[PDB]
């Protein structure tokens, strides 16, 4: 049953951040981990992410969004940080538990 | 052209700008207060001591 | 110099047939751009407001020299002529240029700079790590009083 | 050394780093003026307040008739009074929205900036409390008698803690004086704490609608947000005056136009509007202590929100679910308030007990829950 | 119960009139200044 898929795909269109042309990961709140993840990003994937934001901001200040055409499509969202992040967390968790030993 | 004539003579020199506001407010005050009181008074004809006045102010005795 | 403002800065009055681009260009470390600009725009303001007789006296003498140094050799002269006829109509001799310069005095500079610099919306060009210098609005505001 | 004074001067350097060259997000919305407006309220209460204190006479036998006198005899005194009074309300208005914003855009992640806020809020409430008791009207009195009594709920130190409050063994003059002295002082304490609130803030810069690094496009506080504050100034300033020039006593209970009577608690006694919601919660817990406790947490819970944040994202801008919950909560208060203004009977009583159950749950349970659920739907 | 009444309202009038004008005036200025940021346009041109 595609239920789960059909749902995520929903909530995604629901959150509608993609109307600002932002990627899922683009929205993550920048905590100590993310912060580190972001520092690991290859320079291209990074300057890119930034512009995407500096554009989102420019929008949000104008009170507008992107013409439907340029909205981000669910299946095309690139989790550019998800993996980097996870690792970061992993590393930490190992350091963390290793200091309880 | 007033906007030019104005900007050129008043709003340009930050020093004259002031004199304009001052001298301006001054005029603005008078005109405003006058009409204001007027708009009000009229909207209340015959109800103010300014209207009733005469019936006792140097009328009896 | 005093505050290590820029690596360099330069005045310029690029002229054209019908128009022109009077301004200035400076290059500095990402972290002083502001203070720099600030002092600069100030000078402009000071120009349109308190230029002294001693200030112009020098400029004049400085200008006269470049005036001459532009005519240092063959190519240079030829250029001047090539361009004199093409833009100014005829040929403007140094004897002439010089009169026009000994003419200029304080009052004039003030009026003239004011004429073209005071409270005018300017053109800005930024390239590099410019984070520090910001808002045209603010740059604009730096065009009067200062 | 330094070129432009604005940056070197020990004092200007300050005015500067917080009113002119201060880095502001390009996209902060209306809901961001409430901080400054709150300020303006503070400035307006302290001003009008000093003025009213110049004519007040803290003393049971005269406290009432002094205010009366201050309104009738003192030039423009009435206007002063009115302004001071509605100011209060407008203060609370501004503050409730200022909190709103904070909640919906998770500004509460600026913990300290936030905690101090609570403190400020709390104080304001206290401040506004004593202020009201001053006029020594029916409400003034009885409110004084209840609010303070609340502490009688604490065991041991309790019955004593009151003693101090009143300075007597019943609410009498001694109270009125120390309350005035208190009301006089407190506002200043707020002013101080605000200075801090703003400092902790300045450590992080301001938040912003989208809830993502704004470093990629900041703008000098001036002229941008400066002009924007003045507009927001006149904007609020309007209804405030309007309200205080055409219908002063609209937001104000008239039962307070009847000098306090230590012997008769008005049959229809209902708190200043800005307290109603809490009033309600306490009124739904039929138990001295519970009632008191419910109330405590009714406000103290604010301190928790920061820990009851679970969304991988910061603001609710991209969390339709949370949003819907949020507004439900707004309205949940909007309800609780109504009830406050309604007598203790049916349906009202039960409707109340629910909204209160409602309140706490949205904050303590649904929020963190709908939040988690939310990230799994985005797949994080 | 409130002698002022009249003046209270007379002011109320003036207050509304100035507030109408002033609010309006500032709206312009708030926009005027912000225009810079409203009209603004940007584009990402990485190098090749
Ligand atoms: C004046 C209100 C602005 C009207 C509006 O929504 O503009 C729409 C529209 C502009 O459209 P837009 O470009 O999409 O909107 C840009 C901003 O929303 C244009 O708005 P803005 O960002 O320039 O102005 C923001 C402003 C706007 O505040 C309001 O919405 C009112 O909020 C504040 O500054 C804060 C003041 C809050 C104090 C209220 C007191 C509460 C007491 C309650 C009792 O203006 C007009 O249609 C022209 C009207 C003439
Ligand atoms: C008798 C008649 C009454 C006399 C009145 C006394 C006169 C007082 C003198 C005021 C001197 C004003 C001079 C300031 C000039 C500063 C300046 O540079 O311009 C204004 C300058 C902006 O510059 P630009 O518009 O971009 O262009 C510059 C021109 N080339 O500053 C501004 O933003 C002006 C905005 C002013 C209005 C803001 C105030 C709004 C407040 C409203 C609330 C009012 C009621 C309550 C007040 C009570 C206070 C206790
Ligand atoms: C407290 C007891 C007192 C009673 C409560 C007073 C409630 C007053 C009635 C509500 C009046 C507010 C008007 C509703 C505004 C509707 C609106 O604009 O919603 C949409 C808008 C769009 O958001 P984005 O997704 O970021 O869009 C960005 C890109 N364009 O959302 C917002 O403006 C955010 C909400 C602002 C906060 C308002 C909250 C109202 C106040 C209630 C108090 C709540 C807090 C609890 C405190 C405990 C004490
Ligand atoms: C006398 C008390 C208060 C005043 C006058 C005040 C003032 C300010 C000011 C000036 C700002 C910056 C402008 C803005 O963001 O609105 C601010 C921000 C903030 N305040 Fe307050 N505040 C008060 C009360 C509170 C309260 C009670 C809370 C909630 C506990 C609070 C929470 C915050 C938060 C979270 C920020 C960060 C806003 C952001 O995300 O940009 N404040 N406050
Ligand atoms: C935090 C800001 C303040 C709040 C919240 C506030 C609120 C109040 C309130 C609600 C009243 C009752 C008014 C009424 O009858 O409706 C009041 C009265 C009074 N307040 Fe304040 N006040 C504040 C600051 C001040 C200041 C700065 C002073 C002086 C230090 C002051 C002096 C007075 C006096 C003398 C009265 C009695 C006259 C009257 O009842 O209006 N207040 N205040
Ligand atoms: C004298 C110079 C010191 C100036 C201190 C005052 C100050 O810094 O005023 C500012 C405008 C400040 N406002 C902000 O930082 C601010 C931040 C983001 C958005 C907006 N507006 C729109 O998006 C803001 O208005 C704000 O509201 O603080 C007051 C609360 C301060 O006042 C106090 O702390 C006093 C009670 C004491
Ligand atoms: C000297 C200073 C002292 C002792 C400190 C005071 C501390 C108290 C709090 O300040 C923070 C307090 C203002 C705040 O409680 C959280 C309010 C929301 C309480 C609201 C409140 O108001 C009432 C009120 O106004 C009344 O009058 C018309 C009558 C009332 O019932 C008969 C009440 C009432 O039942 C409640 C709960």
């Amino acid at each position: 049953g595609r239920l789960m898929d059909r749902i995520r795909k929903w909530y995604y269109n629901a959150a509608g951040f993609n109307k600002y042309g932002l990627m899922r990961d683009d929205t993550l709140y920048e905590d100590d981990d993310v912060k580190e993840a972001l520092k690991r990003l290859p320079e291209d994937l990074y300057n890119e992410r930034m512009f995407r934001i500096k554009r989102a901001l420019d929008l949000s200040l104008k009170h507008r969004i992107l013409p439907k055409e340029q909205w981000v499509k669910y299946e095309e969202d690139k989790p550019y940080l998800e993996p980097y992040l996870k690792e970061v967390i992993r590393e930490r968790l190992e350091r963390e538990a290793w200091n309880k030993k | 052209a007033l906007l030019r004539q104005a900007y050129s003579a008043l709003f340009r020199r930050t020093s004259t700008f002031a004199l304009t506001v001052v001298l301006g407010a001054v005029l603005f005050e008078r005109a405003f207060d006058q009409g204001a009181d007027a708009i009000f008074e009229h909207l209340n004809e015959g109800k103010l001591w300014k209207h009733i006045k005469h019936k006792y102010e140097a009328s009896e005795e | 110099v005093e505050h290590k403002l820029c690596h360099s800065f330069q005045t310029f009055n690029t002229s054209y047939s019908d128009t022109g681009l009077f301004g200035f260009h400076f290059v500095a470390d990402p972290l002083s751009i502001d203070d720099m600009m600030f002092c600069a725009q100030g000078e402009w303001m000071r120009l349109c407001t308190s230029t002294t007789e001693s200030e112009v006296k020098r400029a004049k003498n400085h200008l006269r020299s470049a005036m001459v140094a532009q005519l240092d050799g063959t190519t240079p002269v030829c250029e001047t002529i090539g361009s004199h006829l093409l833009n100014y109509g005829r040929r403007i001799s140094l004897e002439e240029w010089d009169s026009r310069i000994s003419a200029v005095d304080a009052r004039m500079v003030r009026d003239v700079c004011s004429k073209y610099i005071y409270d005018k919306c300017p053109a800005l060009a930024a390239v590099g790590p410019i984070e520090q210098l910001l808002d045209y609005n603010r740059i604009r505001s730096g065009m009067y009083w200062i | 050394m330094a070129p432009n004074i604005r940056k070197s001067h020990p004092l200007l350097k300050m005015i500067n780093n917080s009113l002119i060259d201060l880095p502001a997000p390009s996209n902060i919305s209306a809901w961001w003026n409430f901080g400054s407006l709150l300020a303006v309220c503070l400035m307006t209460q302290i001003l009008t307040g000093l003025l009213l204190a110049m004519h007040y006479t803290a003393d049971t036998s005269l406290a009432f008739s002094s205010v009366a006198h201050t309104c009738r005899n003192v030039q423009y005194g009435w206007l002063i009074r009115n302004l001071h009074a509605n100011g209060a309300s407008f203060f609370f208005i501004c503050i409730f929205l200022h909190i709103g914003r904070g909640l919906y855009y998770g500004s509460y992640l600026y913990k300290e900036t936030w905690n101090t806020g609570v403190i400020l809020l709390l104080t304001l409430m206290a401040t506004a409390f004593v202020g009201y008791v001053l006029p020594w009207g029916q409400m003034s009195f009885w409110g004084a008698t209840v609010i303070t009594n609340l502490f009688s709920a604490i065991p041991y130190i309790g019955h004593t803690l009151v003693e101090w409050a009143w300075g007597g063994f019943s609410v009498d003059n001694p109270t009125l004086t120390r309350f005035f002295a208190l009301h006089f002082l407190l506002p200043f304490a707020i002013a101080g704490i605000t200075i801090i609130h703003l400092t902790f803030l300045h450590e992080s810069g301001s938040n912003n609608p989208l809830g993502i690094s704004s470093d990629s496009d900041k703008i000098p506080f001036h002229p941008y947000y400066s002009f924007k504050d003045i507009l927001g100034l006149t904007l609020m300033l309007t209804p405030f005056l309007t309200l205080a020039l055409f219908s002063p006593n609209l937001l104000g209970d008239p039962e307070n136009f009847t000098p306090a009577n230590p012997l008769v608690t008005p049959p229809h006694i209902k708190p200043e509007w800005y307290f109603l919601f809490a009033y309600a919660i306490l009124r739904s817990i039929p138990n001295k202590l519970g009632g008191v406790l419910a109330l405590a947490a009714s406000v103290l819970i604010l301190f928790l929100i920061p820990f009851l944040h679970k969304s991988k994202q910061r603001t609710m801008t991209f969390r339709p679910l949370s949003q819907t919950l949020f507004w439900l909560l707004v309205a949940n208060l909007l309800i609780l308030t109504w009830i406050g203004s309604q007598p203790v009977e049916h349906p009202f009583i039960i409707i109340g007990q629910m909204a209160s159950l409602s309140y706490f749950t949205i904050l303590l349970i649904l929020f963190p829950t709908i939040g988690t659920l939310e990230n799994k739907m985005l797949n994080y | 119960a409130e002698p002022e009444h009249d003046q209270r309202k007379r002011m109320g009038l003036k207050m509304l009139l100035i507030s109408a004008l002033l609010t309006s005036l500032l709206y312009y200025m708030k926009r005027h200044k912000w225009s810079v940021l409203k009209s603004r346009k940007m584009a990402y041109r990485p190098p090749k």
